[PDB]
């Protein structure tokens, strides 16, 4: 079995059945199989969160440059009402994370259109809705799953790593890109900074202060500033 | 089973057999059997009286807006003249709505005893007592031809949604200072800008 | 067998290496009595789990401060960020109380009757106010992530380490207090002093640690 | 069941039929002072009439105190309605006090003699037609016909129900006079003004701020 | 210890301990409050 170590021994719980596992707990936290289920649903969650996020901030730099992604909550203009705009966002959000619980909570309960009598989806996975929430499905599973999960994974790294490079640098992903390629050499945190017991430092960042939205005054400290390095 | 909460646990005295049973009530507190009753009469008293009262707000208010004995504020109690002092109508009333109460009550308590008129025992009601549901002279159209239920179902449904709008009512009255048909124009104009927070925040 | 606090004499009795962190430590004999010894190891480990806490907070202040955050220094923190903030002292100092009282007189009585907590009395909750062990109340509120509930191995290690970090951080916060009633200063300045010249940084160059 | 204090162990005495058969119990008895039965039969009598005159109490205060805060009903504080009535009065305080004691004094030593024997008073043609209803109703502390007229005594599905209202909203009663009185020694203001301003301002607004019940600070 | 505990239990050493302690509360009772005579 492909092992997240090659020449090791997977623990207890870990066996290969779900897919994305290779033998990776080494807290063993997989232990309950309540949680357990709670978790691959919490990480299928975030992975998918993540996959739409990159692609969003990839594809709005390419078609809009110039626009910091990063402040686009602060330069966004829209004649609606913003308040409106968030109450819409809290009311439908509610709703359909309840629909999800709910159906967590209490499997194959919630599968009809509740309005359209008609119209309910069959039986299935919890994270894995399908029917109507998967009409269309080239290939099998067996692969699609793996590579959702990879690809998830991979996706909240990318996240996380965009987050790191503006709060560094400011600049977009594709410009901190650039950037690297211009420089090899000088473009790394290492060539950027260093801790020795003679002395410490860190670089500064990009992230200016609390913002100032119209009357808020958002404030706007660092991520763990102090520890950067 | 109908339910409020779909896929929740209702309790088990709850059964539908009144009707808007959607297994409602997280707080058990219809548990024993003679306050459901007490519980079932009065969520239907006060809801009649609330349908009947946004009526009353409503159509006139709707009448003025167009083209008429007057055009008042529903809420602006002591200022109408009516050929009559408020004080003496009002024990008039206390006696005869006391009236009402008393051979509801009556009936409720014991029931089937209350279908004659005591003067005309002739004129009398039918054996179809069903305590809050007289019907035959209570029900002169020739209706209950449905069975009961479709007709009970919307009126416990449009009960509880008219107790709601008197709520609504009162309280956006006493927030605003305004009149309800004046503050849904408002949100009909912007919806986007009027909102509780909207108010209370420039409140 | 096992690693005595001193090697080569025997044990005490009433300490045999049943709970994590036994090395047959007591030569005053406290624990002669089975109540009193399991008292003990609560108290024990309330205490190390305060101390960690204190730690925890310590450094990572005393790093804000030092570090151009503007953090005050711990010792004067307190007095510092009431005054910035229009908060009451004896308000603040009152509800702390209250929260404390409850909680700790609900560990109390537990600890008096191990099970009647968890009776479901309070507001719906029940075995999630029931204590795996003395001084253990692992439960879905006190253990959610259920680390007790599965590798019971692993979880005495657990343990182990727990009352070895709870150990260190109760002599650690007493270090500090002593660096700060030495030096006057903060423990971490005190460490870059010390990185600067052992050889002349420490109490025997306090010379009031030692008065000589 | 109901406890004053979980895990704690219920007092014995307090721990009986009649005892946790009478109303509200809940292992309340720190001091353990009625355990004997007597003694704990007149302290549920005692606190009967606290209760009920609490209540009274407690209205008489709030309810002209609180429309006062209306427009109409121009009442003044409690503590000087004393002075305030004795002057629009006509009688001498000392008179009418003497009057009421006589009074309250004749119907306290019927309520004495029931307590003594519960068929004392129905003693036949002792008056013209009391006895008949001056009997109790197997309850002392539960007498019958005038008291319970509208005859909410005889359905028993409620009783239990009427009984715990009454025993809590009693003690709370005992409790709100307390504090009012508390609270005009220590604001000196009208209880209602003590919660406006509490509610204006619970931060600053309390005893803690106060510097009267805790001085040390 | 639990011989311990029984000496400390023994009758003179609890008359002791108990006044002691009774008398330190005078005494600073004394110093916070000095020179009581009414009330
Ligand atoms: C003809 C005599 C008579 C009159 C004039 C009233 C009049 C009144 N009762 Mg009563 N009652 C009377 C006899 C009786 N009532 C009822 C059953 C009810 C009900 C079910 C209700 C009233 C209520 C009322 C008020 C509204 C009437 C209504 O049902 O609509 C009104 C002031 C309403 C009420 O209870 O409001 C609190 C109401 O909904 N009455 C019974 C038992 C069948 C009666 C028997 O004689
Ligand atoms: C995590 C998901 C996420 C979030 C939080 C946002 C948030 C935002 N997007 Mg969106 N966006 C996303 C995914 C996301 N987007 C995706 C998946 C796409 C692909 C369709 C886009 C494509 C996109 C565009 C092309 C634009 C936005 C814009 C915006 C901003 C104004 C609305 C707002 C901050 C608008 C913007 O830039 O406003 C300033 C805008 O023009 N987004
Ligand atoms: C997930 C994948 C990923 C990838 C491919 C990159 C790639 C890069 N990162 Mg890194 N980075 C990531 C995630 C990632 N990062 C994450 C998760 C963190 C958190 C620790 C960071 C935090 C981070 C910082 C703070 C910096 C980089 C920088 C860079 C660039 C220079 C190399 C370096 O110093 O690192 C390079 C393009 C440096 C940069 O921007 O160089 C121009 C830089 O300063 N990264
Ligand atoms: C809160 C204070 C406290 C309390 C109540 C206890 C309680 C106990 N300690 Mg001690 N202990 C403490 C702090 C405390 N310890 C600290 C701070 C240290 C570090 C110096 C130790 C180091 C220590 C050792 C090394 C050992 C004990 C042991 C014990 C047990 C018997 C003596 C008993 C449960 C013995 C034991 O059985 O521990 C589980 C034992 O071997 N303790
Ligand atoms: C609402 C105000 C506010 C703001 C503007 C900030 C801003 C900041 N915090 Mg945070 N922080 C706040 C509230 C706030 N914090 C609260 C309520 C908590 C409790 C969870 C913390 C706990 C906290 C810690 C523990 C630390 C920061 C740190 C920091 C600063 C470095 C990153 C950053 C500027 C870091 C820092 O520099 O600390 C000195 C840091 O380590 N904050
Ligand atoms: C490094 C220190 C450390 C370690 C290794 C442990 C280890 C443990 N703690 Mg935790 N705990 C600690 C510090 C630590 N604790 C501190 C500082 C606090 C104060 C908030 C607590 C308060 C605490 C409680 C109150 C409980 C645990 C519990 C547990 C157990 C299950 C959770 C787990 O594995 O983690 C386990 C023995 C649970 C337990 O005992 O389950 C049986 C439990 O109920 N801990
Ligand atoms: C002067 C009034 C008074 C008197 C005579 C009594 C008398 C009694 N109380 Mg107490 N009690 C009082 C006021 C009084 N209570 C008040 C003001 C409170 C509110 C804190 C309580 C709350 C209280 C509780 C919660 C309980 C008692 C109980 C009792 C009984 C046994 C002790 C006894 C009949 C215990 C009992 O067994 O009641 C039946 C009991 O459980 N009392
Ligand atoms: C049982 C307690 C009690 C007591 C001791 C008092 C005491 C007093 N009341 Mg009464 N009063 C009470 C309950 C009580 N009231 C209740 C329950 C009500 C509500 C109906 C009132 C309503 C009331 C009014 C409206 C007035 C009094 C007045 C008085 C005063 C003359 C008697 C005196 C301060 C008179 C007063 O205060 O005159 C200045 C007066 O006019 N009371
Ligand atoms: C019966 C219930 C009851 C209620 C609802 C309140 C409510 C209140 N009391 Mg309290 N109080 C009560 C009983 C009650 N009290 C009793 C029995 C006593 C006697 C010890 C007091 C004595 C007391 C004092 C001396 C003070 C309050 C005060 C207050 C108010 C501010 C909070 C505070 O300091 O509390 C405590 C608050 C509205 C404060 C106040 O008046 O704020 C306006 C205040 O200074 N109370």
């Amino acid at each position: 079995r492909p092992l997240w170590l090659p020449g090791s021994t997977p623990p207890a719980h870990l066996k290969g059945d779900l897919p994305g596992d290779f033998g990776f707990d080494p807290l063993g936290l997989g232990a309950n199989a309540e949680s357990l289920k709670w978790f691959k649903e919490s990480e299928l969650v975030h992975s998918r969160w993540a996959m739409a996020a990159v692609a969003g901030i990839l594809v709005q730099e390419i078609v809009r440059p110039d626009v910091f992604w990063y402040n686009a909550g602060k330069e966004v203009e829209s004649p609606l009402g913003p308040l409106g705009l968030l109450a819409v966002e809290f009311f439908l959000m509610h709703w359909v994370e309840v629909r999800r619980w709910q159906d967590l909570r209490k499997p194959g309960s919630v599968d009809q259109d509740p309005i359209f009598s008609q119209y309910k989806l069959p039986p299935h996975e919890v994270g894995y809705p399908g029917g109507v929430f998967a009409p269309f499905i080239p290939g099998d599973l067996a692969e699609l799953k793996v590579k959702e999960i990879k690809n998830g994974r991979l996706a909240m790294l990318a996240f996380v790593g965009f987050v790191m490079a503006a709060q560094v640098t400011g600049k977009g992903p594709i410009a901190a890109l650039q950037e690297h390629l211009a420089d090899p050499w000088g473009t790394t945190i290492f060539s950027k900074a260093a801790v020795v017991p003679g002395q410490a430092v860190a670089p500064p960042c990009k992230i200016p202060a609390s913002v100032s939205y119209k009357g808020i005054e958002i404030p706007t400290p660092c991520f763990l500033q102090g520890l950067w390095p | 089973l109908p339910s409020w909460m779909p896929g929740a646990d209702l309790p088990g005295y709850l059964n539908g057999t009144l009707p808007g049973d959607f297994g409602f009530d997280p707080l058990y507190l219809g548990q024993d059997p003679v306050k459901l009753k007490w519980y079932a009469q009065a969520e239907l008293m006060n809801a009649r009286f609330a349908m009947l009262a946004v009526a009353g707000i409503l159509v006139p208010e709707l009448l003025s807006n167009i083209g008429p004995g007057a055009g008042v504020a529903w809420y602006d109690a002591g200022k109408f003249e009516y050929f009559a002092p408020a004080s003496s109508l009002f024990g008039v009333q206390m006696l005869l709505f006391a009236w009402v109460e008393i051979r509801r009550y009556q009936d409720f308590v014991k029931p089937g005893s209350a279908n004659q008129d005591p003067i005309f025992t002739n004129n009398k009601l039918p054996d179809g007592n069903e305590p809050g549901y007289p019907g035959g002279i209570f029900d002169p159209f020739g209706w209950s031809k449905g069975d009961i239920k479709s007709l009970k179902l919307k009126e416990i449904k449009n009960g509880r949604l008219a107790m709601l709008a008197f709520a609504g009512f009162i309280g956006q009255a006493y927030t605003t200072g305004t009149t309800p048909l004046k503050n849904l124009s408002t949100h009909l104009a912007d919806p986007w800008s009027t909102t509780v927070w909207q108010n209370d925040l420039a409140r | 067998v096992r690693p005595v606090w001193f090697p080569g004499n025997p044990p005490p009795a009433h300490l045999d290496g049943s709970l994590a962190g036994d090395y047959g430590f007591d030569p005053l004999f406290l624990g002669q009595e089975p109540q009193t010894l399991k008292w003990y190891v609560q108290a024990e480990l309330v205490h190390g789990r305060f101390a960690m806490l204190g730690a925890a907070g310590i450094i990572l202040t005393s790093i804000g401060a030092k570090v151009g955050l503007g953090f005050p220094e711990w010792y004067d923190a307190g007095k510092v960020v009431v005054e910035k903030n229009n908060i009451d002292f004896p308000t603040l100092m009152v509800i702390q109380f209250y929260l404390m009282g409850w909680a700790e007189t609900k560990r109390w009585y537990d600890f008096k009757n191990p099970g009647s907590q968890a009776d479901g009395s309070f507001l719906g909750f029940t075995e999630e106010f029931k204590g795996l062990e003395n001084g253990y109340p692992g439960g879905r509120f006190f253990d959610p992530m259920g680390l007790s509930r599965g590798d019971a191995a692993k979880y005495q290690e657990y343990k182990q380490k727990e009352v070895k970090n709870g150990r260190l951080a109760m002599i650690a916060c007493l270090g500090f207090a002593a660096q700060y009633a030495a030096t006057g200063k903060g423990p971490l300045d005190n460490l870059a002093d010390h990185l600067a010249d052992p050889n002349h940084v420490n109490f025997a160059t306090n010379g009031v640690s030692i008065p000589i | 069941r109901q406890s004053w204090l979980p895990g704690s162990q219920i007092p014995a005495h307090l721990d009986t039929p009649a005892a946790q058969a009478l109303a509200g119990n809940f292992g309340f008895d720190p001091l353990g002072l009625g355990k004997d039965p007597v003694a704990l039969r007149w302290y549920q009598q005692a606190e009967l009439i606290h209760c009920r005159t609490a209540m009274a109490g407690v209205a008489g205060i709030l309810i002209p105190g609180l429309l006062t805060k209306a427009g109409a009903l121009n009442v003044p504080e409690w503590y000087d309605a004393g002075k305030v009535a004795i002057e629009n009065s006509f009688a001498p305080w000392g008179s009418l006090l003497a009057v009421q004691l006589f009074l309250c004094g004749f119907v306290e030593a019927k309520r004495w003699q029931d307590i003594r024997k519960p068929g004392s008073q129905g003693e036949p043609g002792s008056f013209l037609g009391f006895e008949a209803s001056l009997k109790g109703t197997s309850e002392l502390g539960y007498p019958g016909g005038p008291f319970d007229p509208l005859g909410l005594s005889k359905e028993a599905d409620k009783w239990a129900d009427w009984k715990l209202k009454e025993v809590k909203n009693g003690r709370l009663a005992m409790l709100a006079f307390l504090g009012f009185v508390a609270q005009k020694y220590a604001t000196g203001a009208g209880p209602v003004d003590n919660l406006a301003a509490h509610l204006k301002d619970p931060w600053h607004v309390n005893y803690a701020t106060n510097g009267v019940s805790l001085p040390f600070l | 210890m639990k011989d311990f505990t029984t000496y400390l239990s023994t009758a003179p050493v609890i008359a002791t301990i108990w006044f002691t302690f009774t008398a330190g509360l005078l005494i600073e009772i004394n110093r916070y409050f000095p020179d009581p005579l009414v009330f």
